[PDB]
């Protein structure tokens, strides 16, 4: 069960709810109170999905879709076939994600480490709510949310974009994309570097921090240092959704025209019109 | 509340360490200068900067490309420089509009485009050499150099390989802010929705994975900042408690874990696979697939949804309809 | 058709399989083995345990030495804990005082009893009394002089020196004299809230500054010592007062 | 910057596909009031006496009608086209058969055009139809027209800036951008697609694999056409005050059936009507128009989607006068 160094860290303590009644492991998995509530929601969710999937047409996992209701049903419940199952699943998902995040908190306490990971994981849970909850509330309909299916959800993204003519010109999107791209570059640069230091090969000597920082000063004239790149990484990645959320929320509630046209504020200033 | 994870509380100035290259220590230039606000989230020290043959070769070709692009961009606003600033985003240097095949197009129809691309390509080449040579000079793995090669190969794929394989310079990416963007939609439209290209999907997967991984890794190292987790090279060669706990967090969460080294392999690999996956898709596009949607349909992948409004036959194919 | 083959087989279709193959290959046969270089093989010949590991690699350390991984390397130290239950996955229960016994979050890795070094060969982590040419920055607090306040709102000591990282230009520890025990403790800046009139440390109580690990010299620190020290205060997070183990809600 | 909530939404494709309209209601109300200025139908007339073809001298098109009926027509034409200028605009005070003024001859052709639309393009204009108003909106120059180059502003009732003026070549990029809903798309979808039937709109392959003999080098179309098609589609969208999903499910723009709305059909007929209008009726009026009407290559003003729609998915929100003026189509 145990790694060569694991046993010493496996003490009781650091729970949020329910003392040492759920303070134990199952193989490698810490089972918190949330460990339990996570599994509960996952079970329900995965059940609901299969039950809804059987009431639908195909079984090719690519072509399965659980869609939300027509727009007419507003912010109400809907029949289980015609969008309710989606509503159910949506809740089970939020159950599971929040449970997952809080379980990470419990683990973080038992090791005496920072809660930086559960924190960071709030970013994607947040964005999920922006798509599936907040924006739908603002347009008064659950039907504005996205269907659960492997390829089906891509067609929702597809049309949602083209509803605003050329979604590439959404300024919140431009930010979001820009962060996606730079974060991937950074990750290669980083992972690259750390390996480039430990693994120069030809049984040549293992290098130093000084070397790391020398490499980047040489190439691009600055080096941010070791701790800072992790802070920066977290920052970059987290802003993919933190900025993109503004972009998403804008579309519909605070903007109904083509996104390219929004750049009229600049183009059509009188001073150069 | 480890505040050191957020910003450096007490900064520390000190004398500038210089690690010695196998070559070109004389080609380092500029005076180091420290910087207090920058030093609150990062290293305060800016400069000096190595400045090799490769590095200078890059600045040369890079500028010749930029100048070509910009002179063309001026010409689009018949040189009135107020409209140049107003309209900047909308301006560009387009490849051929007309079909010349692989024929070298005239300058007034994307020859200037072709030109700028050559020089941009040479620029990326010499810059690659820098990123490689500097690693070899300081006695370091060439890992960064390879990731970057993938990136450069992807750029060649979209901007000249793919054009070559189908045989038209017309399928090149324009230079211009909005016009390099407008390419993406005209390209995807043409090849039957890029959402149905599996290589697009693979690319996006690794791209979103890079998000997931850095978010998580960064967060982790910060969580174990107090036990020295940021000193990664030593935690490799002599496992400390930082990375013991880091590993145990993840094992107890998701059932398996990495080592402090291997996570950087995972990251490096994921980064690299965005560009690889992308390249494959572009190479297959046009050459061995004309319509990614219908290809997905051919292989039974595509969804179908029922009609909301009445289904609508193509009026082109009705009896005695117009041209 | 460009890219067709016998009976509704096209190239893009094969490449699909190829891609997937490549991924799983790299992921399972490479990356996941690489993930086993520390911690393995696991605990309570044998077939699975040989297959899961990679061919060892040897690090050619910068200042002499080589480290090879994976390697057999287990906890010699007698851990001061007992079984909460029979159950194999049940937790452990510290029997002594956990902060000193060095368990749970106060555990330290058996790192080298070796002073971490710079590129040129000197000690990396040292106080300012030694590294005189490193200053504090023009703008930031100089904590030398300031009082250290513990989680029980009590003055526990006076800051006497910062310990700089010479390879990275970053302070890693404050040194402080413990009130009424003529001795000098290190504390990592992680656990330090640096205000202008004081340093605040909510990780441990005043009285626990007593038993912060002592070092070999008082002018350098070994990689292990660093672990022992940091581990201490973090162990505080769960243990410093009985109410921190117990569930917050 | 940003328009306040709420927004009206509609649904045009199956649930969960984010297909449908998005309208800031203020913007719609503004257009509703504009479009409501359509003058109502004059009360109908006693149909008494001979046909006007045995009465007035120079009556070619409307010779079918009675005198009462015919003047009711002439009165409404004046309302719709030259309300401010009066009957005087097309006629000589002292001779109503005089064709000396150019607007007389054009108005004759315009009658023929308007009848033609309501009779031969019922596949588009339907039960609703058009009148002179649909296009003209009470000026003899319809506010929304196209020359063979981009022109700004789109409404010719507003006075242009220096840059907006077609003369000024700095502003070419912006003139074009604003026909294409602010995109850097570098094609004039009017002259390419709507001025004549010379060019084919569809760009996407109908096979999954590339067919041999149309797929390599000069035998294949340039990507430029795909930019161009998109540009036309940006333009069409904005000319109706709607988006892509009004007409297609983005999954496949290229596919019809249940990947398209009935409105995509109607739009298709719209393109073909618009062409027949420009080529056979509107473009050849450079014969009759003064040079102060013509563009910079002697082209008449021609018509685009906007000319009629003016940012509404149905022109004048589907208001008809067709029952009220049978003389403007359809004809038996
Ligand atoms: C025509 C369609 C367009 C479009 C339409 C579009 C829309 C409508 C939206 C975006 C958005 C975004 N687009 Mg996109 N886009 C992007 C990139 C992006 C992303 C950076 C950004 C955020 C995606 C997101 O919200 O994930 C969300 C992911 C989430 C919420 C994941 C949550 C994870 C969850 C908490 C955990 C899940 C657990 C699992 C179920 C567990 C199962 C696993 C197993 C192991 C147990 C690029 C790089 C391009 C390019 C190259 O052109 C592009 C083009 C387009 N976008 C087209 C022009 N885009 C979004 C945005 O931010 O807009 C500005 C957005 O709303
Ligand atoms: C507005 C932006 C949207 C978007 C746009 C988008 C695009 C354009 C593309 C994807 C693709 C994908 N998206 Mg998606 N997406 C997905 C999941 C997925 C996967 C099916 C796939 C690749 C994910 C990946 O590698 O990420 C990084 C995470 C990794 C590598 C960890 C492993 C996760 C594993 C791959 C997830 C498997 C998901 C399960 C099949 C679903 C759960 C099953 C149940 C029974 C537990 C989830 C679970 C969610 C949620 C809950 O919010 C989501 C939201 C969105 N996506 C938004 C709606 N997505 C790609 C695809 O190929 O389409 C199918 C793709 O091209
Ligand atoms: C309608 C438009 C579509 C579209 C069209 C599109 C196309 C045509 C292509 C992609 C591709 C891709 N799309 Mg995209 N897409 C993506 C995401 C992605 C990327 C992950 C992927 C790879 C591109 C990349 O990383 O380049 C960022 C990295 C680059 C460009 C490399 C740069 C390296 C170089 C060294 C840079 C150096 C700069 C110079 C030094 C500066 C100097 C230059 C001067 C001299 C001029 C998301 C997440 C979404 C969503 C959610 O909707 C989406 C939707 C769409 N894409 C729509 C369906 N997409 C690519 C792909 O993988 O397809 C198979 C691709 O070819
Ligand atoms: C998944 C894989 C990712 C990836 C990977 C990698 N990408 C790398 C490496 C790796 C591994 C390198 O090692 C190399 C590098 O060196 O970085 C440290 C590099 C590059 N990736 C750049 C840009 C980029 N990557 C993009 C994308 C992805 N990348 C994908 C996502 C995109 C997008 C999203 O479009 C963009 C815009 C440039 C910064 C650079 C080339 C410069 C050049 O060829 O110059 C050519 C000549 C010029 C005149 C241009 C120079 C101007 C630039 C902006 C800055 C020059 C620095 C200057 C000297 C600063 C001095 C100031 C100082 C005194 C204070
Ligand atoms: C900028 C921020 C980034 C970021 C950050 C982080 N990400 C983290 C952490 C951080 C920090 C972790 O700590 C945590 C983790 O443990 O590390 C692996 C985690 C995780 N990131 C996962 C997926 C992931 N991250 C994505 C994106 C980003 N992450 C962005 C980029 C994306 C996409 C789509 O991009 C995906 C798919 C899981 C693997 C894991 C949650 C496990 C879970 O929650 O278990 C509990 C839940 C389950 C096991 C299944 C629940 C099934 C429900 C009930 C029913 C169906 C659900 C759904 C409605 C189906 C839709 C259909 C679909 C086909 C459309
Ligand atoms: C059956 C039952 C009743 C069980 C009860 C117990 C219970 C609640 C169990 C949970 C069961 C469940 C739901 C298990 C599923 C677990 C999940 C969600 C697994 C998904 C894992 C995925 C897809 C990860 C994608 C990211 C990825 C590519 C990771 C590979 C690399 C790894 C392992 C990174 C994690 C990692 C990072 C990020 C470091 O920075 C780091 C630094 C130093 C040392 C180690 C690490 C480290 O391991
Ligand atoms: C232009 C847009 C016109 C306006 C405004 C008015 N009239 Fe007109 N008129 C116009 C045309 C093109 C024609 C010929 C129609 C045809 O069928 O060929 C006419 C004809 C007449 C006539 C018949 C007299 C004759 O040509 O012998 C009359 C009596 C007449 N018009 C009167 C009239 C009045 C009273 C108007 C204001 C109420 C008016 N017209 C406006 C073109 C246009
Ligand atoms: C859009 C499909 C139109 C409809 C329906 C009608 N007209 Fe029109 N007209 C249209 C254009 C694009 C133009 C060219 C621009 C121009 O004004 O020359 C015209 C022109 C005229 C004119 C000439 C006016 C002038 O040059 O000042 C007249 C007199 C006129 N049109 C009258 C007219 C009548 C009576 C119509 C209904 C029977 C009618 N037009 C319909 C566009 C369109
Ligand atoms: C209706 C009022 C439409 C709106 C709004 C949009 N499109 Fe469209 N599109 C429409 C028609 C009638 C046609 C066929 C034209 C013909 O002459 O046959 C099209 C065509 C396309 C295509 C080409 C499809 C092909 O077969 O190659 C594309 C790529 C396309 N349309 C895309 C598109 C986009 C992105 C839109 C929003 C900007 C959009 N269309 C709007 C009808 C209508
Ligand atoms: C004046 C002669 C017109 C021109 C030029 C264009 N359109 Fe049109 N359109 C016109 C009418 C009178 C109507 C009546 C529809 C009704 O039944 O009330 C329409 C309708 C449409 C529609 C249908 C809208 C719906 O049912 O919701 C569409 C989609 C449409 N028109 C599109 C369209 C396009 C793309 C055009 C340029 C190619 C275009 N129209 C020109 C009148 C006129
Ligand atoms: C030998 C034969 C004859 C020729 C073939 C040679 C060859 C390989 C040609 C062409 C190759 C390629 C790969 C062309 C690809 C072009 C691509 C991918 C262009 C993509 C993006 C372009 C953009 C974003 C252009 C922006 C232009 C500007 C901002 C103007 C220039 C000014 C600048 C300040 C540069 C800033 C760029 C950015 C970091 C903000
Ligand atoms: C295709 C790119 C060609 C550009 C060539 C110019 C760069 C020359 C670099 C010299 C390398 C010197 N070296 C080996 C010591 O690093
Ligand atoms: C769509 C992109 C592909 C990414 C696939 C990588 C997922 C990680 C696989 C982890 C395997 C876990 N385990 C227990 C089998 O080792
Ligand atoms: C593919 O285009 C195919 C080629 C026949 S000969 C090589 N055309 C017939 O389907
Ligand atoms: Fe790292």
């Amino acid at each position: 069960a145990l790694l060569s160094f694991e046993r010493k860290y496996r003490v009781r303590g650091g729970t949020l709810i329910g003392g040492d009644l759920f303070d134990f492991w199952v193989g490698p998995y810490f089972v918190g109170f949330f460990g339990v509530s996570a599994i509960f929601f996952i079970f329900l969710g995965v059940s609901l999905i299969g039950y809804a999937a059987s009431q639908g047409p195909t079984w090719d996992p690519f072509a399965i879709s659980i869609n939300p209701p027509d727009l007419k049903y507003g912010l109400g419940a809907a029949p289980l076939l015609e969008g309710g199952f989606w509503q159910a699943i949506t809740v089970c998902a939020l159950g599971a994600f929040i449970s997952w995040m809080l379980r990470e908190v419990e683990i973080s306490r038992k090791l005496g480490i920072g809660w930086h990971v559960p924190l960071a994981f709030c970013v994607p849970i947040f964005m999920f709510c922006v798509l599936q909850v907040f924006r739908p509330l603002l347009l008064g309909s659950w039907g504005h949310a996205f269907p659960y299916g492997i390829l089906s959800h891509l067609d929702w993204v597809n049309n949602f974009g083209y509803q605003y003519l050329n979604w590439h010109y959404n300024p919140g999107h431009m930010s979001s994309v820009s962060f996606l791209f730079v974060n991937a570059m950074a990750l290669g640069l980083h992972g690259g570097l750390i390996l480039s230091v430990a693994n120069p090969g030809d049984g040549d000597k293992v290098k130093t921090a000084e070397h790391e920082n020398q490499y980047f000063r040489d190439v691009v004239g600055y080096s941010i240092g070791a701790l800072s790149i992790h802070r920066l990484g977290l920052f970059l990645a987290s802003n993919i959704f933190l900025t993109g959320a503004f972009g998403t929320i804008a579309s519909g509630p605070f903007w109904t025209r083509g996104w390219p046209e929004w750049w009229g504020w600049w183009l059509d200033i009188p001073f150069w019109s | 509340a480890d505040y050191q994870t957020i910003y450096t509380q007490i900064q520390a100035r000190g004398p500038h360490i210089t690690v010695s290259g196998e070559w070109g220590d004389n080609d380092r230039v500029g005076k180091p200068f420290y910087s207090y606000w920058l030093g609150k989230i990062g290293d305060a020290q800016i400069g000096p900067i190595y400045l090799g043959a490769s590095g200078i070769a890059a600045f040369a070709f890079g500028s010749t490309a930029i100048l070509i692009i910009l002179f063309n961009m001026a010409a689009e606003v018949h040189f009135d420089p107020l409209q140049f600033f107003r309209q900047f985003f909308w301006l560009g240097l387009y490849p051929p509009k007309a079909q010349y095949g692989m024929g070298i197009p005239p300058l007034h129809d994307g020859g200037w485009w072709l030109m700028a691309g050559l020089f941009m390509t040479l620029s990326l080449g010499s810059w690659w050499i820098r990123v490689y040579s500097r690693a070899r000079a300081l006695g370091l793995g060439t890992h960064i150099a390879w990731n970057f090669a993938a990136a450069i190969f992807f750029v060649l794929c979209i901007g000249c390989i793919h054009p070559t394989l189908v045989g038209s310079w017309s399928e090149g990416v324009p230079f211009g802010i909005w016009p390099h963007i407008d390419w993406l939609t005209a390209f995807s439209i043409r090849y039957g929705n890029f959402y149905y290209c599996p290589w697009h999907g693979f690319s996006i997967g690794f791209a979103y994975g890079c998000g997931l991984l850095f978010a998580a890794h960064g967060a982790t190292i910060l969580a174990v900042a107090r036990f020295g987790g940021d000193r990664e090279i030593e935690q490799i060669t002599d496992r400390g408690t930082a990375v013991e706990r880091a590993a145990l967090f993840w094992r107890w969460t998701i059932g398996f874990n990495a080592t402090i080294e291997s996570v950087h392999r995972w990251g490096w690999f994921f980064s690299l696979m965005v560009m690889v996956s992308a390249s494959v898709g572009i190479l297959l596009t046009g050459t061995f697939v004309d319509n990614w949607y219908l290809w997905c349909v051919k292989h039974g992948a595509a969804p179908d949804y029922p009609a909301y409004l009445p289904a609508t036959p193509d009026p082109a194919s009705l009896p005695g309809a117009p041209k | 058709y460009h890219g067709a083959l016998a009976q509704h087989l096209d190239i893009a279709q094969l490449v699909w399989y190829a891609q997937w193959l490549v991924i799983w290959t790299v992921v399972l046969l490479y990356l996941r083995r690489e993930d086993r270089r520390e911690g393995y093989p696991l605990v309570e010949p044998e077939d699975g345990q040989v297959y899961e590991l990679p061919y060892p690699k040897t690090f050619v350390l910068p200042h002499g030495g080589t480290v090879t991984v994976p390697r057999r390397r287990p906890e010699t130290r007698e851990l001061k804990l007992a079984q909460t239950d029979g159950f194999e996955g049940a937790p452990l229960q510290p029997t002594g005082n956990p902060l000193v016994d060095a368990v749970g979050p106060a555990s330290y890795a058996e790192r080298a009893e070796v002073v971490d070094a710079t590129v040129d060969g000197k000690a990396k982590i040292v106080p300012l009394r030694v590294a005189t040419d490193f200053s504090i920055a023009e703008g930031d607090v100089d904590p030398r002089g300031l009082p250290v306040v513990a989680a029980d709102g009590v003055e526990a000591g006076t800051v006497t020196d910062l310990w700089v990282d010479r390879s990275e230009h970053y302070f890693r520890y404050l040194e402080l004299s413990v009130a009424g025990s003529a001795r000098t403790a290190l504390i990592p800046l992680g656990f330090c809230d640096v205000k202008k009139d004081k340093i605040v440390v909510t990780s441990i109580l005043s009285e626990q500054f007593a038993n912060v690990p002592r070092l070999q010299s008082r002018d350098q620190i070994t990689l292990r010592e660093e672990d022992k020290v940091s581990a201490y205060y973090a162990g505080g997070l769960l243990y410093a007062t009985p109410e921190r183990a117990e569930s917050l809600l | 910057c940003f328009e306040p909530p709420p927004a009206t939404t509609t649904q045009t494709g199956f649930r969960g596909l984010s297909m449908g309209e998005v309208l800031h209601p203020a913007t719609v109300k503004a257009k509703k009031e504009r479009d409501a200025q359509y003058p109502p139908a004059l009360a109908a007339v006693k149909a008494e006496g001979p046909p006007v073809s045995q009465v007035y001298k120079n009556v070619k098109v409307l010779g079918n009608l009675t005198e009462a009926e015919f003047l009711r027509t002439m009165t409404a034409i004046t309302e719709w086209v030259s309300p401010q200028e009066g009957c005087t605009y097309c006629h000589d005070e002292n001779n109503l058969a005089s064709e000396a003024k150019y607007p007389y001859v054009v108005a004759r052709r315009m009658l023929e055009m308007t009848r033609a639309i309501n009779t031969n393009w019922t596949q588009h204009v339907a039960q609703t139809g058009v009148t002179c108003y649909t296009c003209h909106r009470g000026t003899p120059l319809p506010p929304y027209v196209r020359y063979l180059e981009p022109t700004l502003p789109l409404n010719n009732r507003e006075t242009p800036t220096h840059v907006e003026r077609v003369e000024t070549r700095s502003g070419y990029v912006v003139r074009l951008a604003k026909y294409t809903a602010y995109s850097a798309l570098n094609y004039d979808p009017f002259t390419m697609f709507l001025a004549n039937d010379k060019r084919q709109v569809r760009v996407v392959p109908q096979t999954a694999l590339p067919l041999v003999g149309v797929s390599r080098g000069k035998e294949r179309r340039p990507l430029s056409d795909a930019y161009a098609t998109f540009a036309l589609m940006m333009s069409i969208s904005d000319s109706l005050g709607t988006n892509c999903t009004f007409c297609h499910n983005a999954q496949t723009f290229e596919s019809w059936g249940k990947k398209s709305t009935p409105q995509r059909a109607i739009a298709w007929w719209g393109i073909r009507m618009v062409r027949d209008l420009n080529m056979n009726y509107l473009a050849p009026l450079n014969a009759s128009l003064p040079a102060s009407r013509l563009g910079r290559q002697g082209e008449a003003p021609q018509a685009d989607c906007r000319t009629c729609h003016q940012g509404v998915t149905k022109p004048l929100f589907g208001a008809s006068r067709l029952k009220d003026y049978p003389e403007l189509g359809p004809i038996k």
